[PDB]
């Protein structure tokens, strides 16, 4: 499985810090070998070791055998949900969150959408009048996409798209494998 | 054993003012004023101190500098690094520094070929490591990997099924 060697390789790169992938880098082999061992041949401090072994214990790319004596191996499958996970998450910006029609109140700041207008509006004057402030209302664009801020956010994941095609294919090649 | 611990230190401070070539037992005797430390003091020093010691470099018949006998190439093993299988040796870069020349010099060439340092056994101490390829996205990382970390609440059978139907 070295393509999904690589590819965990990749990804964590992308992720995670140097720190992490250092550790990762001897993990990669899926040795039975223990903490003492990665301490002896990578020469990190045992504290912080452990809390990298923490993060990736918790993280889920770990399983262990204690004998205590406690040994450390690859689960290195969670691979294809660790990529999904993140493209949801990923997805979650690139789900719609614009909230069309949207409207706020300069004055109190506050937030409102086209529900509120049929409320916030005054006859008499002819235009809106908010809720408590009584002031004018001309567009939201808070927290929501507008222009270039959060659209380089949005190219970012336009950027995204193609970087991790390829470990997609990777992931579609090693589905091919599969069978081997 | 003072005696022992004075020539060490001697030794310790001729490679620090640039040297490693061996002498003889007298010539560094002379040099330190130990000459006449006593022949009982300087045979003992000859046939069990210098012999008790393996980190002393036996060389033209003489005994040189000194934590190191071997593998004193005062340069990164890359070969050893290129085999992803095997690649292992970041260390103190007090030893490289301790081994043979200034760290600076040979970095400023390092900083754009394999070196890499990291902050670690404290902020007093570095680690040197060799480095890598490229990312795997360009993304402001940081936040979107916070966000992506990831799923560590159950039911994830589930939700791989969940995301498959």
């Amino acid at each position: 499985p070295a393509a999904l060697k690589r590819l965990a390789k990749y990804v964590i790169r992308g992720f995670y810090g140097i720190e992490h992938a250092l550790a990762l880098d001897i993990l990669i082999r899926n040795s039975c070998v223990k903490e003492e061992d990665m301490l002896e041949l990578l020469k990190f401090d045992r504290k912080q070791l452990r809390s990298v072994l923490n993060n990736l214990k918790g993280d889920k790319f770990i399983k262990c055998r204690m004998r205590y004596f406690i040994n450390y191996r690859t689960l290195v499958n969670v691979v294809k949900y660790k990529l999904d996970h993140m493209r949801r998450r990923i997805e979650t910006d690139e789900r719609d969150s614009t909230n069309r029609a949207s409207f706020k109140c300069p004055v109190c700041s506050s937030t409102f959408t086209d529900l509120e207008a049929n409320q916030l509006f005054d006859p008499m004057t002819g235009t809106f009048r908010c809720t408590f402030c009584h002031t004018e209302v001309e567009e939201d664009e808070s927290a929501m996409p507008k222009k270039d801020a959060r659209t380089l956010l949005a190219r970012f994941n336009e950027q995204i798209e193609p970087i991790y095609a390829l470990l997609r294919e990777t992931e579609d090649v090693n589905l091919a494998y599969e069978i081997l | 054993f003072g005696v022992l611990a004075k020539i060490v230190n001697y030794m310790k401070t001729r490679h620090q003012r640039g040297d490693t070539h061996p002498l003889t037992l007298d010539e560094i005797l002379d040099e330190t004023q130990h000459l006449d430390i006593g022949l009982k003091q300087k045979q003992w020093l000859m046939t069990e101190a210098l012999v008790n010691n393996p980190k002393i470099e036996v060389i033209d018949g003489k005994y040189a500098f000194k934590p190191k006998y071997n593998v004193r190439d005062k340069k990164a093993l890359l070969r050893l690094l290129d085999q992803h299988d095997q690649r292992g040796l970041g260390g103190i870069l007090l030893e490289d520094i301790e081994e043979a020349l200034p760290n600076s010099q040979k970095a400023v060439k390092a900083l754009g070929d394999q070196i890499l340092f990291v902050n670690r056994p404290d902020k007093k101490k570095i680690l040197f490591f060799n480095d890598k390829s490229c990312q795997f996205s360009v993304d402001e990382e940081f936040q979107k990997l916070w966000r992506s970390v990831t799923v560590d609440s159950m039911d994830e059978e589930k939700i791989e099924e969940y995301l498959k139907r």
